[PDB]
């Protein structure tokens, strides 16, 4: 059972949303990882 | 565990549990998230009571109360007129 | 000869220290030669390094030492210590330490905590914590497990298997006493001037080791091969490698002479490097009002 | 040259031969971060592994060698695996180092490369050092070669130098596999048994997380993570190269010492080799809320993926996004002991 | 405005049932792959480490040469 909040600011109680307890994700960059890792983990099996 | 807190506010009883639910906006879905009401008696959020009027002017003025070994920062509310109300639940 | 020296201050002294300072009355202070700051310990003992124990010790035993006896508000008084003088000294320290047998008493830094010797002051941005003062013996104990814990914090982290750092914690642990037992700080790096304090000690110890009177080591063999002597119980009846491979040789008259007329000036060194601080030596000390009149011995 | 006649009269007792070496400060800058180590010796068996003493060896670093080519660290290493007469050598034999001013950073050596290297090289007195006046007169420039380090590519010098009858016999020793061949299938083994268990936990739950440490959560984070996007825990396994120093042991070394908790955290996909056994701390007067704020500042990565080792024998994986999977640590205590005698002493 | 689930502790994960059995078999075909990579620059390390001592011991047998 989740609900859903835009933002929040800095509480004592540790269930308590906030910026503080905000995960900090970027998407773009993440997948670029990802796509640029994937291509060194192909390249990665083709050595043995 | 339970809590007891002190409030002074210059308004009126319908606005101090509007304002008192705002207050205590963390706190409820604090309270619900570690712990999901499984039964039917745990959704109240306590209850406030009126202890009575006194000047907003010269309202609280800060002191201290010494006990012989630490002394604890308290507030005087000076010329208190004591009138206690029932129990209105907060939710 | 003059003892009465105030020290005045730039505040007022507020009724809530004026109480605890006159609780305080009898006590020692070490003295800067007053200004606000420089005149107790709390300059040289902050709360922003460790406590090491031995740059204050290094304070305490520079300059010299007064017994506080009157705190009037905004200014306090002073009574120095010059010799040839009886100075009447009240106990009047939360690690209690009775004078039954009236040994030479001596100063000491709070080791046994901040907390019980300190004095808070509000009137000036300053605090001030009393020396301590106990009887010789237990002093250079606690001398001498200051330095050993300080010496060993350091090699029980130097291991990589350290399973047991808390072993020493209560292996020192409290100070030898039989009437209780008093539980001291401990920290967990020397500093700079306690390890030069170890490094002189090492020096000493490695130029007398170069000298060994192969004597005694004939008189322990045999004790060994005789009864076990309590003396001998840290031994446990074992021959360890180092005391069966220094007595391949001979016993002879030519190098002992020579040994232990060495082994006098360095043990005489080392009791200059122990005769550590200032002591007071003790006559008639009244018991039933708890004063110990001292001289500067 | 002073590290070598200052543990070649101390490590005598627990060592025959002792071999003096330099190490570049250009090789072993990645094995620890600023230079703050300033050791223990523990050499591991190829095919008779076993456990032995831990043997000390003084070295002091920020002193040059005799060459102006290079200038590193200072280093000694024991030899004293050959039983008996040291005549035989053990080929691909190494010896494993504990360099540490404060323990940290390893170092790995066979005992091909310096061997190999070590003959390509060629009324009382006070008491004196016999070794320390042998060493004054030779002074020269070849007693030092460099030699190629196989597990990290680079030159390792060694030096040695016609001194004493106990180098004497050590250049003339020669005789006729599998040492890490070991070490990394048996870390792989443990985290083999640990995915299980996490496995396990998995399925005899519903396929779900329970959320220990809370965090907000963004709804795209179904989009962004993908559904079941377990690529970091795929290739979890694969990116625990190193053990030792992992928080999976540090929760072992730590039994006897009571109970902290203990992480390792990696990059979601490649973002480098980050980090291997922190602790969270609940001594200091940081206290529980301190450690709490911690452990929220470690929930809300979300570019890394957590483990978690208690030292009770309770092991946890932390996703990023304030999930977590319960798990467990118990293995068979001959692999305890052998881990503690791996580190140090039991 | 950007919406974000509050954190309760019966927020489930994204069911993956299906996510680790397979994960974990290409993770160690990938880790072998590694294992035998190092293993190989290991070994060409190890054999140009043994390959310096045959040649001294050859120059070393060079020594009779010059007299001979």
């Amino acid at each position: 059972d989740p609900a859903r909040l835009p933002r929040d600011t800095g509480p004592e109680l540790m269930w308590a949303p906030s910026l503080r307890n905000s995960l900090r994700v970027s998407p773009e960059a993440l997948e670029l990882a990802e796509r640029e890792a994937e291509r060194a983990r192909s390249e990665r099996w083709d050595r043995c | 565990g339970p809590r007891f807190t002190f409030f002074q506010s210059s308004r009126g009883h319908c606005q101090i549990m509007n304002i008192l639910r705002i207050y205590y906006s963390p706190s409820i879905m604090h309270r619900y998230a570690v712990v999901q009401p499984l039964h039917i008696e745990e959704l109240t959020f306590g209850a406030v009571a009126c202890l009575g009027t006194f000047s907003a002017t010269d309202g609280w003025r800060r002191s201290a109360f010494n006990y012989r070994g630490s002394s604890l920062p308290v507030v005087e509310i000076d010329s208190f007129y004591s009138n206690v109300s029932d129990w209105e639940v907060i939710l | 000869m003059d003892l009465k020296v105030v020290v005045s201050l730039s505040s007022r002294l507020y009724t809530d220290e004026i109480a605890k300072m006159q609780q305080r009355i009898g006590c020692i202070l070490p003295l800067a030669s007053q200004n606000v700051q420089g005149l107790g310990l709390g300059q040289v003992y902050s709360l922003e390094t460790v406590p090491d124990y031995v740059s204050m010790y290094n304070y305490l035993s520079d300059c010299t030492l007064a017994v506080l006896d009157e705190v009037s508000v905004d200014s306090l008084i002073l009574t120095k210590i010059v010799p040839g003088q009886t100075y009447a000294i009240k106990n009047k320290y939360q690690p209690f330490f009775q004078w039954h047998g009236t040994g030479s008493l001596s100063v000491m830094p709070p080791v046994f905590g901040r907390e019980h010797a300190t004095v808070k002051l509000e009137s000036n941005d300053v605090d001030i914590v009393f020396p301590m003062v106990l009887p010789t013996p237990i002093a250079e104990e606690v001398l001498q497990k200051i330095l050993l814990f300080n010496v060993y914090s350091r090699v029980v982290m130097q291991a990589p298997g350290n399973a047991d750092m808390l072993d020493v914690h209560m292996h020192l642990g409290s100070v030898s006493y039989l009437g209780h037992h008093y539980e001291l700080a401990l920290p967990e790096v020397p500093g700079p001037l306690g390890l030069a304090l170890l490094d002189n000690l090492s020096l000493y110890f490695c130029i007398m080791v170069t000298l060994l009177p192969r004597a005694s080591m004939r008189l322990v063999r045999g004790l060994i091969r005789h009864e076990h002597h309590d003396l001998l119980n840290l031994f446990q009846e074992m021959v360890p490698d180092e005391i069966a491979r220094i007595d391949l040789d001979d016993l002879s008259v030519a190098d002992d002479l020579s040994r232990m007329r060495v082994m006098m000036t360095y043990l005489q060194s080392l009791a200059s490097l122990f005769n550590l601080g200032p002591r007071l030596a003790t006559a008639a000390y009244s018991q039933e009002t708890l004063t110990a009149t001292c001289w500067l011995r | 040259m002073d590290v070598h006649i200052d543990n070649q009269v101390l490590s005598g007792l627990g060592t025959p031969l002792l071999v003096h070496l330099f190490v570049p400060d250009t090789v072993m800058a990645e094995l620890c971060p600023n230079r703050v180590p300033n050791a223990w010796c523990q050499t591991l068996f190829s095919d008779r592994t076993g456990l032995t003493r831990v043997c000390r060896v003084f070295a002091a670093r920020g002193m040059l060698p005799g060459r102006p080519s290079h200038r590193g660290t200072f280093t000694s290493v024991p030899v004293y695996c050959d039983e008996g007469l040291p005549e035989l050598y053990n080929p691909f034999h190494v010896a494993a180092l504990r360099f540490y001013d404060e323990l940290v950073g390893e170092l790995q050596i066979y005992y091909l490369s310096l061997f190999e290297g070590a003959k390509r090289a060629l009324l009382s007195r006070v008491p004196v050092s016999f070794s320390k006046t042998r060493r004054a007169i030779r002074e020269s420039r070849a007693l030092v070669r460099g030699i190629a380090h196989i597990f990290s590519p680079h030159a390792l010098y060694v030096v040695t130098y016609p001194e004493l009858s106990a180098q004497g016999r050590l250049h003339r020793m020669t005789a006729v596999l599998g040492a890490p061949e070991r070490e990394f299938r048996f870390l792989i083994s443990v985290a083999l048994r640990i995915s299980a268990s996490f496995r396990e936990k998995l399925a005899m739950q519903a396929w779900t997380a329970q959320q220990e440490i809370p965090v907000v959560i963004p709804t795209s984070y179904s989009r962004i993570y993908k559904n079941s996007d377990l690529i970091r825990e795929a290739f979890f396994t694969v990116q625990t190269r190193v053990s030792w120093e992992s928080c999976w042991v540090k929760a072992t070394i730590s039994n006897a010492p009571d109970a902290c908790l203990w992480i390792d955290s990696h990059p979601l996909y490649e973002e480098g080799a980050s980090a291997w056994g922190k602790v969270i701390d609940s001594r200091p007067p940081g206290g529980l809320v301190g450690a709490a704020s911690q452990l929220v500042a470690l929930g809300t990565d979300g570019h890394c993926v957590h483990l978690a080792t208690t030292s009770d024998g309770q092991a946890f994986l932390v996703l990023p996004g304030g999930f977590v999977i319960k798990g467990q640590l118990a293995l068979t205590p001959e692999e305890r002991g052998y881990i503690l005698a791996r580190h140090g002493i039991r | 405005p950007e919406l974000m689930w509050a954190p309760s502790l019966r927020n489930s994960l994204r069911v993956s049932p299906e996510a680790l059995e397979l994960a974990e078999r290409e993770a160690e075909r990938a880790r072998s792959e590694r294992w035998d990579r190092c293993a190989q620059v290991l070994k060409n390390r190890l054999l140009r480490v043994e390959l310096d001592g045959i040649m001294r011991d050859h120059l070393a047998r060079a020594e009779e040469i010059r007299q001979d």
